[PDB]
């Protein structure tokens, strides 16, 4: 009986995957092909676990999981047990995103809850946590997708149809926000910051209106390039939006049941390809 | 609901309520399209034709040289299949041609060669049109038309045995000058054509044509066998202009350019698009970029061989960043492929060293374990993959799967906190001493043997789990064994119960 796992996620070498669904259970499997045998479940959420998310190896083996009590919770495996090390519930309502930075950036966790707030919990010296918070949308925070880059900025995807840019600050201590984008009639359901160290760079923003707008930023100077995607509502409100490290491809997860994947082209436009 | 993202090792996983997770471990549909890239013997056969030189701006591989040639693939490949067709002309196009013989001088040989090249060409041209012509040949009802067949096959000489036993005999003399360039008689065959075409009651249909062949402009013409363009391939009538056409006065590039400035070719046909970019010399990438945006019929490994053996033998120019564009595109898909090897060995071929480096180390890291099989993995890290990131990269996967010698070569602390037999720790020691946290190291010296600073180490390191008091309570032992007493007792003043049954 698994007739709804909301999220899942793969560890950086893909060994041990992690699934998440709505009885609150957070399964934790040893995948080898067709053969993924289910090795843990971890109990410890007040509703549907939304999102989970594994961490850089160097900090070990830990997974910052979301749940619909409000609250995240941090897992660690030790020595073959799984523990909830620690915890961050700073926020009023349903956590929906939880994604790690870049591991040169420490340990970062990025966190985007319906309170319309959106943390970066550090983990200090004591491995306690750090919070520094920041409000990021008025009718509540969808999702929140971080980005790589050699100056920190991640990307939030709004309940106001909001596609908002923040960016680190030495002089504030709290992320400002440096740039916001207006292009969907309806919540903002996912953003992806694409991880191209190429000549530009990508945001593929899909919504509950049907469409997927790609931010495409020519360099760090002129501003973004809206780009609906296609220029047809798809049959159904599309949830998820996901960029491909070797090659910029973009998966696109349409309540359609089918995954739909689209690959830039020398005109600059997008095309099917599957 | 549906939810899908891309996994590090570039797949996808999906909402699948058929399996047992609940996921879809999707191996993503590859566009590389092209069997021998799977088979690893061509891939060790293909680094043994380059070499690789470290950067002027970092440490991380490209390549220095490469003496890979179209010709080189050609044995992994069906010779029936039409993309052996489009490697092998490519090779008689592009690939250098060797002269063995000695020349008295080097013009003399730059002209062989160009001869050389140009009856390969021809002799080409001829193996594919051949059927088409000969089933032409089979069904003409006329002898002066099959003449002018035997001509489309370059047979000047069936040709001209044909019109000695059809009656044909000025006709067969005039035949045996075809191939010769010889300008009397190409101006001489105009001047009959204009003294026919200006009153000439009438000339046979075939005879006019062979006459115009004779010309040595047969589409370029009046008299023209451009309407011959409904009747046969394209190749053929290129044939006819390469074959005839003006040899000598034009090199084999301006002469081709000659003939497609007179016909257009369907923009989805591969081999002209390979005559299209040999013939555009001058400005190959224009054309190349032109043909980007039309067609596919290029696929992203051939546009990334080519760009590369006309990179590398001179023959060509590419942009850096049209050349790197290329070599990004087929390592992708190659990595898409999982080969991950060969998608590293590509990606050496970057000319931006910040991309290289950043590729390169990403793919290492993420897939080292894969990386280091057999020796044809081996050759592969013996590629000019930085000690250090394969090291690295091979510390990274010790600290996830539960190391040492790498970190040697906060994370130290964490190492020792895991480690907590002596040898061990001397060695680790000398590594530190090398190298040269100072409490641990103080720790450590007193460990291998003054006491009162060891203590007050010891003191600071337990103010900064199980491993700790493990090491607490060595040191109290130690201590114990150091009293067996005054000062001891100074330096004094589950662990309370020990503290407690101290005091």
């Amino acid at each position: 009986h698994n007739e709804l796992i909301h999220d899942a996620v793969l560890d950086y070498y893909g060994k041990r995957l992690a699934t998440c669904s709505s009885d609150k259970t957070i399964k934790i499997f040893e995948v080898e092909g067709e053969t993924h045998k289910l090795i843990d479940t971890l109990t410890g959420h007040e509703g549907p676990v939304w999102r989970v998310d594994w961490a850089h190896p160097k900090f070990g083996t830990i997974l910052a999981s979301c749940s619909y009590d409000g609250k995240v919770l941090i897992w660690k495996e030790e020595n073959g047990r799984w523990s909830q090390i620690a915890v961050h519930a700073v926020h009023s309502a349903s956590v929906n995103s939880v994604q790690w930075a870049p591991h040169e950036y420490g340990p970062l966790l990025l966190v985007a809850s319906s309170d319309g707030k959106v943390s970066v919990v550090e983990f200090k010296e004591n491995g306690t946590t750090s919070p520094i918070i920041i409000d990021a949308h008025a009718i509540g925070v969808n999702s929140a997708s971080w980005a790589p880059a050699t100056s920190r900025k991640f990307v939030t995807g709004g309940a106001d149809n909001l596609v908002k840019i923040w960016k680190y600050n030495s002089d504030a201590q709290t992320y400002v926000l440096e740039s916001t984008l207006e292009g969907h009639s309806d919540w903002v359901r996912d953003v992806a910051w694409s991880p191209t160290v190429l000549l530009r760079s990508y945001l593929a923003s899909v919504s509950q209106d049907r469409t997927c707008i790609i931010w495409t930023q020519d360099n760090e100077q002129g501003p973004w390039k809206k780009t609906l995607l296609k220029e047809e509502k798809f049959p159904d409100v599309l949830w998820r939006a996901s960029w491909s490290l070797s090659g910029n491809v973009l998966a696109l997860s349409g309540g359609d049941n089918k995954v739909t994947l689209w690959k830039e082209n020398l005109e600059g436009k997008w095309e099917p390809a599957g | 609901y549906t939810f899908a993202k891309f996994s590090t090792g570039s797949m996808l996983l999906t909402k699948d309520i058929v399996g047992k997770s609940g996921v879809s471990i999707k191996r993503l549909p590859t566009e590389l399209q092209r069997k021998f890239l799977f088979d690893d013997v061509y891939l060790d056969k293909e680094i043994e034709k380059v070499t690789i030189e470290a950067r002027k701006s970092n440490p991380y591989p490209q390549i220095s040289e490469s003496s890979l040639l179209f010709k080189d693939a050609l044995d992994y490949m069906e010779k029936t299949s039409s993309d052996y067709n489009l490697w092998k002309l490519s090779s008689i196009l592009f690939d250098p041609v060797s002269y063995p013989y000695k020349t008295d001088n080097d013009q003399v040989k730059m002209a062989l060669l160009k001869k050389e090249r140009h009856c390969r060409l021809t002799s080409w041209i001829v193996s594919q049109i051949g059927p088409e012509i000969e089933e032409k040949i089979r069904n003409s009802s006329n002898e002066i038309e099959q003449i002018f067949l035997y001509l489309l096959l370059n047979d000047v000489v069936r040709a001209s045995k044909l019109a000695i036993e059809s009656k044909n005999g000025h006709l067969s003399v005039l035949i045996s000058y075809l191939g010769s360039n010889d300008p009397r008689i190409r101006d001489l065959a105009e001047l009959q054509l204009q003294k026919w075409s200006t009153g000439g009651c009438s000339i046979d249909k075939n005879i006019s044509k062979i006459y115009k062949l004779l010309s040595g402009s047969p589409f370029e013409g009046l008299f023209s066998l451009k309407e011959l363009e409904s009747e046969f391939s394209w190749l053929c009538l290129l044939n006819l202009t390469l074959c005839y056409g003006q040899i000598d006065e034009y090199s084999l590039e301006s002469l081709v350019q000659s003939h497609l400035d007179k016909f257009s070719l369907p923009y989805d046909d591969p081999i002209g698009v390979i005559f299209q970019l040999y013939a555009a010399n001058e400005n190959t990438e224009k054309l190349y970029k032109e043909v980007r945006q039309r067609t596919n019929a290029l696929d992203v490994q051939f546009c990334w061989y080519l760009i590369q053996t006309l990179r590398f033998n001179g023959t060509r120019v590419f942009s850096k960043e049209t050349s790197d564009e290329a070599t990004f595109a087929f390592a992708a898909q190659l990595e898409f492929a999982q080969l991950h090897g060969h998608s590293l060995f590509v990606s050496c071929f970057l000319n931006d060293d910040k991309a290289a480096e950043d590729t390169i180390k990403r793919l290492v890291m993420r897939e080292i374990t894969l990386l280091r099989a057999s020796t044809n993995d081996h050759i592969l890290n013996r590629l000019k993959i930085p000690s250090q990131l394969i090291f690295n990269a091979q510390a990274l996967k010790d600290r996830y799967e539960g190391s040492e010698v790498q970190n040697l070569l906060d994370l130290a602390e964490m190492a020792i906190v895991t480690s907590l037999v002596q040898n061990n720790e001397l060695k680790t020691l000398r590594e530190i001493l090398n190298e040269f946290v100072s409490i641990n190291v103080f720790e450590v010296y007193l460990k291998l043997v003054q006491e009162t600073i060891d203590s007050l180490i010891s003191g600071m390191k337990i103010f900064y789990v199980a491993a700790c008091c493990n090491v607490m309570s060595q040191e109290i032992v130690s201590k114990i064994l150091e009293k067996n007493k005054a000062k001891l007792l100074e330096l004094p003043l589950q662990d309370l119960m020990k503290c407690t049954y101290k005091i």
